[PDB]
């Protein structure tokens, strides 16, 4: 619902809320200098990092993967005939089911509209041909 | 104030910026830089050793 701009349809940038105190930090220096001076120079210092990782507002852009989708298709012992069930997995667990139908749609009820009622008996011997 | 702070605070304060910037490039989580550095240092034992302060002057150079 909406592309909003921490989460679209391409990725989204999760953050957990805090537990712990928002904790000010100012004044930031070495035995050399102040971080102001040498700021320029600390991208390639990695113990220079201000941001921690671990913190639960860490900015993380992560790509929106599908999920493990699997088509129990047509072509399937399982299904009695013609049912495209489209299953969402994790793993082997189901996390989402969309049975897809109509492979045997044949418009029945529109036929039978095109019959007289001795004609379109027949029709209901092929709705449920057990 | 000349030559007295350049062999002095002043002189060593550019020395130790200099030194301490290249050693903070050294510092970064990565299997690969670690790896090579543990199987570079098996060359001390190869080595005889009148070749270490060879390497000693080597490592200096690459400080620069
Ligand atoms: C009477 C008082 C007596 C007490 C005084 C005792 C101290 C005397 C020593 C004086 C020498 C240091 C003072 C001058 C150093 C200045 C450093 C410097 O300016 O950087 C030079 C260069 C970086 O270039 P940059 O500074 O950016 O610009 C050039 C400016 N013309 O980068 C460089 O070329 C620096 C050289 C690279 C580092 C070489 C490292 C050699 C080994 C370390 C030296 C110390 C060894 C200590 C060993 C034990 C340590 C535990
Ligand atoms: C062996 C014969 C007798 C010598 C006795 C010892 C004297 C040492 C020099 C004075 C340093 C000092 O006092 O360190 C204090 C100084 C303060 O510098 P600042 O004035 O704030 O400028 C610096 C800031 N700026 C430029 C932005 C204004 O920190 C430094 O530079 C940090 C480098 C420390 C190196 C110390 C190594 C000591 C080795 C001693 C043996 C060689």
């Amino acid at each position: 619902a909406a592309q909003t701009k921490d989460n679209n349809d391409f990725y989204d940038v999760k953050t957990k809320k805090n537990d712990f105190f928002p904790v000010q930090v100012d004044g930031i220096e070495s035995s050399l200098g102040k971080y102001e001076e040498f700021a320029k120079d600390a991208h390639e210092w990695e113990s220079w990092n201000l941001q921690n990782e671990d913190h639960p507002e860490y900015p993380v852009k992560r790509t929106k993967i599908r999920h493990f989708t699997l088509n129990f298709g047509p072509q399937h012992p399982a299904a009695h005939g013609v049912l495209r069930l489209i299953l969402e997995l994790h793993g082997e667990e189901i996390l989402r089911s969309d049975p897809h139908v109509g492979l045997l749609h044949r418009g029945t009820e529109k036929l039978i509209e095109s019959k007289t009622y001795m004609q379109a008996l027949p029709y209901f011997d092929r709705l449920d041909y057990v | 104030r000349g030559i007295l702070q350049l062999f002095g605070p002043l002189g060593l304060w550019k020395l130790s910026t200099f030194i301490s910037s290249k050693l903070n490039k050294l510092v970064f989580l990565n299997i690969g830089f670690i790896l090579e550095i543990i199987v570079l240092s098996w060359l001390l034992i190869v080595f005889k050793v009148s070749l270490l302060k060879y390497i000693l002057l080597l490592i200096i150079f690459i400080i620069l």
